[PDB]
């Protein structure tokens, strides 16, 4: 779950 | 598909309202209310909202395929967010009704892993947002001044607005031949808890609106996009298209020239199911991808669009009815890209720019  | 129950005349910019007991189209009768009439129209069929508008007679200019009018409860116009539930049938004896020039959106003007390199012109909303020299983020125009992007686009180390500019109407990072602004203000949605403490995992509201210093012109390199229309599902399985400068697999580069890629709307019961992000979509998120994975946005594209054609307003446009936000890597299968669901920001997207209409600086919004 990484921030775009 | 279905049209939208409010339409604007591309001849003389007349506004018709559909009468479903008739099933036929009919004027607005003019009164003293024309202007918030217009705006909220506009806003209805996903404009951003009306620039000008003006009185027609019905002798001179026809009723063109209407039949009658309808008049507003000018009383219930100032406590409603939809036109259709303030309206009724009336004669309008004078024979004035309204027209309005919302603001044009979501047309072509020309003559990212597992992506492929765009054209000019193919996607002129879209805005590169640099900071200190570097592509940070995608963006949208909503107008020839308003941007719309992730609100985590702004973390603590990238808020001195001097700092950012705004790259639109090229396709190349490098091109000398685009147009580059600055940014007057970032309104950031007061939800998105990560602005206060990135430690946070609660991605909602990522979303903002970035106001450049100056209006970019519109040209066949530089539009805005269209916003979804009031009521305008999403509709699950529907190819769109997402753009962005972003890395072209996760461990590689950025691309020196905007990447296009076309991806599905997965449906909240698949996305949220254990062999993909296990409720991690919350509301006002949806996915979009594969589940084979191989095709989906990365770091770098936040802020981008995810754009959808459709010819609901008689004509086709593009509506921006995502924003890139999260994901787990990129391209993975099961592990589609995440986005802000456009449609269930409406409202805060239509008052945030008229609040902060000339505000300077970060500004919080919820």
């Amino acid at each position: 779950k990484q921030l775009r | 598909e279905p049209l939208y129950p409010v339409q604007v005349s591309s001849a003389d910019a007349r506004l018709m309202v559909f009468d479903k007991t008739e099933g036929t189209w009919r004027l607005l009768c003019s009164s003293r209310s024309n202007a918030r009439v217009a705006g909220l129209s506009c806003e209805e069929m996903g404009f951003l909202r009306a620039l000008t508008h003006s009185e027609l007679d019905v002798r001179t200019a026809g009723a063109a395929g209407t039949s009658g009018f309808f008049c507003v409860d000018e009383g219930r116009l100032p406590h409603t967010q939809r036109l259709l539930e303030v309206i009724s049938v009336c004669d309008c004896p004078r024979g004035r009704f309204l027209a309005a020039i919302c603001q044009d959106c979501g047309r072509r003007k020309l003559p990212i892993v597992g992506g492929r390199d765009t054209s000019l012109g193919r996607w002129p909303w879209q805005v590169s947002l640099r900071y200190d020299g570097a592509h940070l983020c995608g963006g949208s125009l909503l107008s020839g001044d308003w941007v719309l992007t992730a609100a985590h686009c702004f973390p603590e180390r990238n808020r001195v607005l001097s700092r950012w500019r705004v790259f639109a109407g090229a396709v190349a990072q490098a091109s000398p031949h685009g147009l580059q602004l600055g940014v007057q203000a970032v309104v950031y949605h007061g939800g998105y808890l990560p602005f206060r403490d990135p430690n946070s995992e609660e991605n909602s509201n990522d979303i903002a609106l970035v106001h450049l210093s100056s209006p970019l012109p519109l040209t066949e390199y530089i539009q805005p996009v269209c916003l979804p229309a009031a009521g305008q599902a999403l509709v699950d399985g529907k190819i769109c298209t997402v753009t962005g400068w972003g890395n072209t697999q996760y461990y590689g580069q950025q691309a020196g020239v905007l990447q296009e890629a076309r991806v599905p709307i997965i449906s909240n019961d698949v996305c949220n199911g254990a062999d993909f992000y296990g409720n991690q979509i919350k509301p006002k998120m949806f996915c979009a991808g594969y589940p084979e994975g191989g095709i989906d946005a990365c770091q770098g594209d936040s802020g981008g669009p995810f754009v959808c054609e459709d010819s609901i307003s008689r004509t086709p446009r593009w509506r921006l009815c995502g924003i890139v936000s999260w994901g787990t890597g990129c391209a993975l299968a099961q592990k589609p890209g995440v986005y802000t669901k456009v449609s269930d920001f409406r409202e805060w997207i239509f008052q945030a720019i008229k609040t902060h209409s000339e505000a300077s600086g970060m500004v919080t919004q919820l």
